[PDB]
């Protein structure tokens, strides 16, 4: 009765064949399942995996995964002339459909500064099947609709959408991999060189690495640079969508306004309230020119030295300030700023009064180069933003008093519980039992002493790290694994009440006042779709939870 | 209703069996395996029709018996969607109404949205009752000829419980088991139930 | 014949036998089968040692062939049977 | 798929001694299980000395499935061998 | 048992196996090695590869694809104390008849 | 075991009341508790060259066709219970001109 | 009304080798094992519930029955339980290999430490048609030392020292290929000691021996992070659901079946059973009691010290000391075992019996039968030996019916009765006869002619009695020494015993074809003092000569 088989599972291979057999079919899960459970394929080493679909129903799926982004190929050769296409797995293409409600939800509340219409449930539709289809042109779409009236409307929210982002043309950036982009790209620098160059063979390595790190950096905003756009006026409408294009959705842009969703959260319990909405509009403004969640930069290797990742910490801190998008004042957030807002009219000294407190803070909410010019840093933030979290999760269920200690080891960095009781102030089997209910996660490690030659235990004192990352990649994927688990008891119970659903579908289309059935079973139907609604409710609740150890 | 079903088996002929003709030595312990009893997924299987491909009968290091791969055609008892059935009225049960066929597939039922249009149930005589008519009550009696289609076959997949179950049920049997196969038959159409009613 | 000259040891037996319980009843340790388990091999049972093992008849010897028992059938008695609602259905359609 | 017709068998026409002694070894055991014999047995009980009775009339119904190490089989009758 | 003060039973051990493999008698080391001295009718499963109880499998909660061999018991032995060593020795099986 | 098709072919009933009638002559001892018991029950249960013409010639569809060699039509409504559609796929009158077909 | 039942007669054609889940341990358990109490004394001291020894979990005794399958010591075939570590240990088989992959991974984030250019390159190598056992592990090696060679991550920014043992320990140290750089981690390193050594300086004594140890609470953790597209770079093929390289950390424990370890008197294995659970009981008790970390380390030691001792134990025998020496499993179960239908007598001569023969002691014919199952030709001798019985030799000892599987002992009842309904397919046990084939070994067992194949002689005395041109082959003479019958027990058991394992087939060794059943000794004498060249014979003597040979 307690899923114990499930605990046993990959819980991002029991996540992504999830996400795959619930919405595609019990195929695409199997393929899929074996790219996550043994790297990158080819299409003659997955029929001899799979066992069960043969070399052209395997070719059925492949044609419909890239279809919905959630296959990132490449289509090399080796040296005798072979061309085999490994196809690999993305993340990201699974992600739009796991974060699949909460897009439609984020794009109807931006586009509620647009226009005051019934756009919520119109741009609410387009983009329900440029997900459903993943790559499409205009055109198509312009096909199916009929009322100009309606046709033209479409077409100029799809530019104006489109112009502060949520949507680029499909690529084959988006269908290569990063760390295989990367290298054959860097070997483009690599034999350009003179033959018998007198170059030392460290600076020829560097030769070849820094030309191509602004080379790398420039193919990744190719799509993000906007050559999309310009269709202007063949007959009006100065600014439309190109048709030939397929546009596609891209998530950098989603997940940068996620991350941005979850620091006003984190200033609502901090600073204020009403000065926390000037703190929304604040980073809104500054938005679609902040840098990604994740640089792909960093998965290409290149961490196998020290200076490297100095040399990322160098343009990290460098786009959070030194950006022309990224450095406002407190004039700038009044031409946005909306109406009933309250702040006792609005001008700009008061804005400056509240921009201020901002800053004050413990948390780098909104340092300032200048003191009118306030940004908000992401080297910085990021970093205590999942460390603040982490502590109330802590704190929400293992109690609060397990949160004092995980702090009190976090600045001590290397207490014992000599000090614990002197830095704490509870009794002492209360502190040596959520110090227990503790170390069975990864927040605390164990820092034994060997007072002895071999390493006993009889003799020996111990210590109390607080380790970040293996702290918070089991955080990561213990919510993954539940966030799996959680659809895994979704779709377990939509296939047992299959009969039932089946007859909701068929027998009463529209007759649904009487069901054209018995009212004992309809209660029962009320218990199924509110357990599916409130699985799904779940779910959001968790994902927010998940997305801030993602970045 | 009655067809045909290549099937293909491993036989086993004893070796003291070897004195028959081997055409009937296998077509023995095919009805030995067959003959009233139902095949998985397909019906009922009654006798053994022909034989189609035997192989060379080939032997274990176990034992002397030959074991041959046979192929073979059946007649089996699988009524095919919508047809007109006879039969004789075992029982008139609450529900519904379960009709015997002559010893060879009891177990058929009919329940309340395949009988005639407004059958109400007797407790007092265990009959059904069909209001046709200003003359109304007609009678679904017991052990006579009926006339009745069938609409959906039905396979249930009997499945043997864990041994700690299997035995316990035992103990306390000695102070219904689900049939594997049957058949819904229903009386909708005008003609149908009582022959009597249109002989 | 795998190209060197491997001896009768226990590295050279290791070259020549890819089980595990042929090489398991020549050892005088255990961990032979624990790497086993770890590297998760999958053996045949075709080696005399692990037939005997697990009790089923080695390939050599009188274990080399199979016998058969002819049957005298001679496509005799195998023609199908009538089936004449065929013939029937053929003039229906 | 595999089988060797009897125009190109390969292999030896003698009954190798291993084949032999399955040969009696199987027969014995249909013959203690009631086989009907085929040799006029003069008063003898064992199912084994029958069993030789038969292979020197060469009235012992079986063939031999000599396997080839790549897949093929050839198939020898009993009576055709060289003993 | 072992012993002479026993009934008995006649160790034939590890030497005179080389020998009746070196004669090719491949049904007298069947039977001499486990037909008469410790068979052991066994339910394994076919699709786990385990060996249960009663013709029932307990790995897989179903009495589907259980398959009876007969196999020595020592080698019966020796399964139940790999599994509690932790590792699996799973049986996969196949039909002795061509088709 | 393997079943390799499900219906080979279908089977009138004459059909098989003649094969079990040549089980009975052949099998007459071969005494099957289940065999012999349910070839019994079966053709008890169950109680032709010049009718499998005319049938035919009506251009009525071999699903529903064998059903009226197997059982005879003993009334018009039963006739009218083995075809779907009887009185709107065709006509009425050659309805009872299959009538004669039955007795004869 | 019944279902078509079918079964085809199969055959093993593999093993595959898998340490299991903690869900296949549970899938193939019957009880939990909760308590270190196996008795409980006031039953009578019956085996209690939940405890080792669970009736669930099969039975010692021929009285009692099982739980699970109702069977007793004879039927049952032992049931396992399970048993749930609190706190996971190391497993003492596999801990060289958990070294091997955590030599393999980041140790900060878990990832494996090697470039792609490489890994397609090594999985090319793998996944190739040209693999076997030692190559691969010959590979896995060369992937090995070469992941030993990089000092920092691809996936972040942490540096990797060597990871190593320490009994039971598995340390890391994160420097040691710092040399003089490499500040950020030291830093961090450095820094955080000052917040000890400048409160309490007695452990500056012992810093240098201070590294990151990797206890099995975090190696387990980091197991679980390894996202395997790169186990079968490690040698596991994470395709089955028990492939994942956190399987390998006892997390849950199955307690074996009770025909495992049975009690004549308790066992060793089951007195390490509780031993375990009692320390499991200590160490959960006391996660919710507080306890200091001083003892939760010291019973945690422990109790991977008794997990230890449980499956090595290298005075007691642990599941390995069962299976290894000439007296365990491999050799002294599987190629060597006690036989029935066996005996063994001291030898003698006789030169009367030809060579083909043994004359077998009629003492020992008596209990060495034949299943000689009943056909046609043999209805009638086998009603003579039923009423001749046990007791007198052309007789038999039991009787097996066609169906009621169960040997009738003809030592009772009414043997006349008996012969009248003896039916054409069942077995009587009749006694040794003339001419049975039986083997014939002198141990020690040198070639192949060392054990033969004769046919029964039944003789009046103790003894066997081989022809004294056999005994080369056995390389014995009649000074005391024993030979080993068997009877073989199936037809085809018989008649390869005869044909191939026959005297006259076995008169010349495989060796170099040379004859080895030929003249003895004081055969060869008598023959040369016959045809030595003044040996003259008149009718008399020569015919008489002549009667003695034939
Ligand atoms: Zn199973
Ligand atoms: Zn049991
Ligand atoms: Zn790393």
């Amino acid at each position: 009765i307690s899923s114990l088989e499930q605990r046993t599972l990959n819980p991002d291979l029991f996540l992504y064949k999830e996400l795959v057999k619930a919405h595609l079919g019990e195929r695409a899960a199997s393929v899929i399942g074996m790219l996550v459970a043994l790297g990158r394929l080819s299409v003659r080493e997955l029929v001899e995996k799979i066992d069960g679909m043969d070399v052209d129903s395997v070719k059925t799926t492949l044609v419909s995964l890239t279809q919905l982004r959630c296959v990132k190929y490449l289509q090399e050769t080796a040296i005798s002339g072979k061309k085999t296409t490994y196809y690999y797995y993305n993340e990201e293409g699974i992600h739009i459909l796991l974060y699949s409600g909460l897009i439609i939800d984020e794009i109807i509340t931006q586009m509620r500064v647009n226009d005051e219409e019934e756009h919520k449930q119109l741009v609410a539709e387009i983009v329900q099947n440029v997900i459903s289809l993943g790559s499409l042109t205009v055109e198509d779409y312009l096909s199916s609709v009929t009322s100009d009236s309606m046709k033209y409307t479409i077409s100029s929210l799809f530019v104006q959408l489109c112009e502060m982002g949520y949507l680029i043309q499909i690529s084959k950036l988006h269908y290569t991999p990063i760390e295989d982009l990367w290298q054959f790209l860097y070997e483009k620098h690599y034999k350009n060189i003179p033959r018998n160059s007198p170059l030392s063979d460290l600076k020829k390595r560097s030769q070849a690495k820094m030309n191509a790190k602004t080379d790398f950096a420039k193919i990744i905003n190719k799509p993000n640079e906007l050559s999309q756009i310009l269709t202007v006026d063949p007959k009006t409408s100065l600014r439309i969508v190109k048709p030939t294009v397929s546009l596609t959705i891209n998530l950098d842009r989603f997940m940068k306004g996620r991350r941005s969703k979850q620091l006003i959260n984190l200033a609502k319990t901090r600073v204020g309230s009403v000065t926390a909405q000037v703190y929304k509009i604040a980073l809104r403004l500054t938005e679609q020119k902040s840098p990604k969640i994740r640089d792909p930069l960093t998965q290409t290797g290149l961490l196998q030295d020290l200076e490297e990742a100095k040399s990322f910490q160098d343009e990290a801190e460098l786009v959070e300030e030194k950006t022309p998008g990224l450095t406002f004042n407190a004039i700038d957030l009044a031409r946005h700023l909306p109406a009933e807002l309250d702040l006792r009219p609005h001008s700009a000294s008061l804005i400056n009064s509240h921009l201020k407190i901002l800053a004050s803070s413990n948390f780098p909410f909104l340092n300032e180069t200048k003191p009118g010019v306030y940004y908000v840093p992401y080297s910085k933030l990021m970093p205590v933003l999942k460390s603040s979290v982490y502590e109330y999760v802590i704190a929400s269920t293992l109690g609060p008093s397990a949160m004092r200690l995980s702090r009190c080891i976090r600045d001590n960095k290397l207490v014992s519980e000599k000090i614990i009781n002197s830095t704490a102030l509870m009794k002492e089997k209360d502190i040596r039992s959520t110090l227990a209910s503790l170390i069975r996660y990864n927040s605390v490690e164990i820092q034994e002493v060997p007072r002895t030659a071999d390493r006993s235990a009889s003799r020996a004192v111990f210590l109390f790290r607080c380790k970040e990352t293996h702290s918070y990649n089991f955080m990561r994927q213990n919510l993954e694994w539940n966030m799996a688990n959680l659809l895994f008891k979704k779709e377990k119970l939509k296939q047992e009440n299959s009969t039932l659903l089946k007859k909701a579908n068929r027998d009463d289309v529209k007759g649904r006042e009487n069901e054209l059935l018995l009212p004992s079973e309809l209660n029962q139907l009320k218990m199924v779709n509110e357990r599916e609604l409130n699985v799904f409710a779940r779910l959001s609740r968790l994902l927010s939870l998940w997305e801030v150890f993602q970045m | 209703m009655f067809i045909l079903s290549k099937i293909a088996d491993l036989v086993r002929i004893p070796p003291d069996q070897f004195h028959r003709d081997t055409i009937s030595a296998i077509t023995h312990q095919l009805n030995n395996k067959f003959a009233n009893k139902i095949i998985p997924n397909v019906g009922l299987c009654i006798t053994i029709y022909d034989l189609l491909t035997v192989e060379e009968g080939q032997l274990k290091p176990g034992d002397g018996s030959s074991y041959i791969n046979v192929t073979f055609r059946a007649v089996v008892f699988k009524p095919f969607l919508g047809e007109i059935v006879t039969g004789w009225i075992s029982k008139c049960t609450a529900e519904g109404i379960k009709v015997s066929l002559l010893g060879i597939f009891d177990d058929i039922f009919i329940p309340q949205n395949m009988l005639f249009e407004g059958c109400y149930y007797t407790p007092e005589e265990s009959a059904w009752i069909w209001p046709m008519d200003e003359e109304t009550k007609l009678y679904f009696d017991v052990n006579e000829k009926i006339r009745f289609r069938i609409e959906r076959e039905v396979f249930v997949d009997v499945k043997p419980k864990s041994p700690k179950e299997r035995e316990l049920e035992e103990r306390a049997q000695l102070e219904e088991k689900p049939p594997a196969y049957a058949l819904l038959g229903s009386c909708q159409t005008d003609g149908m139930g009582l022959v009597s009613w249109w002989e | 014949y795998k190209g060197e000259v491997l001896g009768i040891t226990r590295f050279g037996l290791s070259k020549m036998r890819d089980s595990v319980l042929q090489l398991a009843s020549f050892e005088k340790t255990t961990d032979h089968l624990f790497d086993a388990a770890f590297y998760m091999k999958k053996d045949a049972v075709e080696g005399v040692s692990e037939c005997i093992i697990l009790g089923q008849t080695m390939s050599i010897g009188t274990g080399s062939f199979k016998v058969v028992k002819g049957t005298n059938i001679s496509e005799k008695d195998l023609v199908p049977k009538r089936c004449l609602f065929e013939s029937l259905s053929n003039e229906a359609a | 798929e595999k089988a060797i017709p009897k125009d190109q068998r390969a292999t030896t026409p003698y009954m190798t001694k291993y084949e032999r002694a399955r040969i009696l070894g199987t027969r014995a055991l249909q013959i203690s299980m009631n086989a009907p014999v085929f040799v006029d047995l003069e008063g003898e009980t064992d199912p084994l000395r029958i069993a030789m009775k038969e292979l020197a009339e060469k009235k012992i119904p079986l063939v031999i499935r000599r396997y080839l190490p790549d897949g093929s089989f050839e198939d020898w009758s009993v009576e055709e061998l060289i003993v | 048992t072992e012993g002479r003060s026993r009934d008995g039973g006649l160790r034939l051990g590890e030497m005179e196996r080389d020998c009746v493999i070196a004669y090719g008698a491949s049904q007298l080391l069947l039977e001499r090695l486990m037909i008469s001295s410790d068979a052991f009718e066994v339910d394994v499963c076919d699709k786990c590869g385990l060996m249960g109880y009663s013709g029932w499998c307990t790995t897989c909660k179903s009495a589907e694809n259980i398959i009876k061999m007969t196999i020595p018991y020592a080698a019966k032995l020796l399964f139940q104390e790999l599994l509690s060593m932790n590792i699996a020795p799973r049986l996969r099986l196949e039909d002795i008849f061509q088709q | 075991m393997k079943v390799l098709e499900e219906r080979n072919a279908f089977l009138s009933d004459y059909e098989v009341l003649k094969f079990l009638t040549d089980l009975e002559k052949k099998h007459l001892p071969y005494n099957h508790p289940e065999l012999q018991g349910i070839t019994r029950n079966v053709v008890n249960y169950l109680s032709f060259a010049e009718l499998m013409t005319k049938l035919n010639s009506f251009k009525l569809f071999k699903a529903e066709k064998l059903q009226i060699v197997n059982q005879l039509p003993a009334n018009m409504v039963h006739l009218y219970s083995i075809v779907e559609e009887c009185d709107a796929r065709f006509d009425e009158k050659t309805i009872e001109e299959m009538l004669e077909i039955i007795s004869g | 009304k019944e279902v078509v039942v079918s079964e085809t007669p199969k055959r093993i054609k593999g093993l595959e080798f898998s340490a299991l889940s903690a869900a296949d341990i549970v899938a193939q358990s019957e009880v939990e094992v909760s308590t270190r109490d196996l008795f409980d004394l006031e039953k009578d001291r019956a085996p209690k519930a939940n405890g080792a020894l669970d009736p669930k979990m099969g039975v010692s005794s021929s009285s009692l029955e099982c739980a699970t399958c109702h069977g007793n010591l004879a039927s049952c075939h032992g049931h396992f339980g399970h048993l749930k570590l609190a706190l996971p240990v190391f497993h003492i088989g596999y801990f060289k290999a958990t070294i091997q992959i955590l030599q393999g991974i980041c140790k900060n984030c878990s990832a494996i430490l090697l470039s792609e250019t490489d890994k397609r390159q090594f999985l090319h190598e793998l996944r190739r048609p040209g693999v076997d056992n030692l190559r691969r592990m010959g590979i896995l090696k060369k992937i090995l030392d070469q992941c030993k060679k990089q000092r920092r991550c691809l996936h972040c920014g942490a540096l990797n020292g060597v990871v190593k043992k320490a009994a039971l320990k598995i340390i890391h140290d994160t420097f040691r290929w710092v040399g003089k750089k490499s500040a950020p981690e030291k830093d961090i390193w450095v820094g955080e000691w000052k917040e000890v050594l400048a409160h309490n300086p007695e452990l500056e004594r012992y810093v240098k021996r201070c590294m990151d140890d990797l206890n099995p609470l975090k190696t387990l953790n980091l197991f679980k992070q390894i996202k395997s597209a790169d186990c079968e770079l490690l040698g596991i093929d994470a395709t089955v659901p028990s492939g994942r390289p956190e399987t390998y950390i006892w997390r849950y424990l199955p307690a074996p079946p009770v025909c495992i370890r049975p009690s004549v008197n308790e066992d060793d294995l089951t007195v390490k059973l509780t031993e375990i659970v009692w320390t499991s009981s200590l160490i959960k008790a006391g996660l919710d009691k507080g306890i200091s970390i001083n003892n939760m380390m010291e019973h945690w030691d422990y109790l991977q010290l008794t997990v230890a001792m449980y499956i090595n134990s290298d005075p007691i025998r642990g599941f390995c000391q069962r299976l290894k020496g000439k007296q365990g499993r491999f050799r002294g179960n599987l190629s060597g075992k006690r036989v029935d239908f066996s005996g063994r007598t001291v030898i003698s001569p006789d030169p009367n019996l030809s060579i083909d023969e043994v004359a077998v002691p009629d003492r020992v014919a008596k209990v060495l039968t034949y299943p000689e199952k009943v056909t046609r030709y043999n209805r009638h001798k086998l009603q003579e030996l039923i009423v001749n019985g046990p007791n007198v030799h052309p007789g038999a000892n039991y009787l097996l019916k066609r169906n009621e599987d169960a040997r009738r002992n003809l030592r009772y009842g009414d043997r006349m009765k008996l012969a009248k309904n003896l039916q054409i397919g069942d077995v009587v046990e009749r006694h040794l006869e003339d001419g049975d084939v039986v083997l014939f070994n002198r141990q020690p067992s040198l070639h192949r002619l060392s054990i033969l194949s004769h046919y029964a002689k039944i003789r009046p005395w103790r003894t066997f009695r081989l022809n004294e041109c056999v005994c080369t082959p056995y390389n014995a003479d009649f000074d005391g020494d024993e030979m080993n019958l068997h009877v073989p027990q199936t037809e085809e058991a018989r008649a390869e015993a005869i044909n191939l394992m026959g005297v006259k087939n076995n008169l010349l060794t495989p060796k170099s074809g040379e004859p080895i059943i030929a003249a003895t000794q004081d055969f060869i004498t008598g023959s040369y003092l016959i045809s030595h060249k003044d040996s003259f014979y008149d009718r008399a003597t020569l015919t008489q000569l002549l009667s003695m040979m034939s």
